[PDB]
């Protein structure tokens, strides 16, 4: 599912600015 | 009501508040974040016994990262700035070291950490949320002002589940385009990853991307690596969860746009193309603005925060960097 995907990815913490 | 706010603002921003307090008079209590050159902390203003969030930069980390103009447009339009979704700007400072901004405390926490817990927010729930974004962006835009960090880290939950807007570090008062690249990947609109000069516009797509994340629980474009996301979002090829409503996926279809006469807020009709689309039918823009309607979530305390490691602050015997800070 799209939700496994993106929990099991390395974006799911906070984001930081470029 | 928005001709009165520019007189108002107009007034601040050309005859800006400096040096409206000192460091010794607050007490640190605990870190409420960090970032590249500085962190928040609770404190409490020994005077009042009032508590604040306090910003605190480090202005050789500023000046070495070469965010000394980006800084000083943070200070200069967050000072300058009064609506009911925006954090309030109490005092700023500076020292031999630091550069200090001290706001109002919002207790609740980050937007961010309660998304991530509940997974995702209902239409009804991502909808109140939003409506206080786009009569913000309303406000700021009518200022001149470009806001570029919108994302759910950025955006705190009052006592009465209120959002309040902080963080302007990228933000900056701009009559026409503008070039610089910043922002958070998942929330760059397609002209700033393509290094173009780009307008307010982004701001409507930022607020697309987070109309998304807030209804189905991850964005629009994700994956691992950076120049991934960019890939993603250039296509522009959004898929929706099969629970988003028909209205839904028509207003981001509007507000993911990659073509810029195509996009909401972006057109002749402006913000009213946000404002009247069908996904806002339920809105009362007043109540919203009056903070008449029931939110749909209510969160010294410091609990809604993540723990952080604790660092004495340190204030040089010699004034580090006096002339590239000299009007905060
Ligand atoms: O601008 C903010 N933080 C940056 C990332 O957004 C990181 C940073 C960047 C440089 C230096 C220090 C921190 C921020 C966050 C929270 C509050 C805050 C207000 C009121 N109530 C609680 C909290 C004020 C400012």
């Amino acid at each position: 599912t799209t939700y496994a995907d993106f929990i099991a990815s390395g974006r799911t913490g906070r984001r930081n600015a470029i | 009501f928005l001709a009165k706010a520019k007189e108002d603002f107009l007034k601040k921003w050309e005859n800006p508040a400096q040096n409206t307090a000192h460091l010794d008079q607050f007490e640190r209590i605990k870190t409420l974040g960090t970032g590249s050159f500085g962190r928040v902390m609770l404190v409490k203003h020994m005077e009042t016994g009032n508590h604040y969030a306090m910003k605190i930069l480090d202005k050789q980390k500023v000046v070495k990262l070469k965010q000394i103009e980006h800084t000083l447009n943070e200070k200069r339009i967050l000072q300058a700035v009064n609506f009911p979704f925006l954090v309030k700007l109490e005092f700023s400072f500076k020292d031999n070291s630091n550069l200090y901004m001290v706001m109002e405390y919002v207790p609740g926490g980050e937007m961010f950490s309660h998304l991530r817990r509940i997974g995702r927010f209902s239409e009804p729930h991502a909808r109140f949320y939003a409506a206080q974004i786009v009569l913000t962006f309303e406000y700021l835009h009518s200022l001149d002002l470009i806001y570029r960090d919108l994302k759910p880290e950025n955006l705190l939950i009052d006592q009465q589940g209120y959002i309040q807007v902080t963080d302007f570090g990228f933000a900056k008062r701009v009559k026409g385009r503008t070039w610089t690249l910043c922002g958070t990947p998942e929330y760059l609109a397609p002209e700033i990853i393509l290094s173009k000069g780009y307008n307010k516009a982004v701001d409507w797509w930022a607020l697309g991307v987070l109309i998304y994340e807030m209804a189905a629980g991850y964005p629009p474009f994700f994956a691992d690596q950076p120049i991934q996301i960019y890939e993603k979002i250039v296509s522009g090829k959004v898929r929706f969860p099969s629970h988003f409503s028909s209205d839904l996926k028509d207003l981001l279809r509007n507000l993911l746009q990659v073509d810029l006469t195509k996009r909401f807020g972006n057109l002749k009709n402006g913000v009213n193309d946000i404002k009247n689309h069908k996904w806002f039918a339920t809105t009362d823009w007043i109540a919203i603005y009056q903070r008449k309607v029931e939110a749909p979530f209510i969160p010294g305390d410091t609990s809604n925060f993540d723990d952080y490691e604790e660092e004495e602050i340190r204030v040089s015997i010699n004034e580090k960097c006096g002339k590239e800070f000299s009007e905060f």
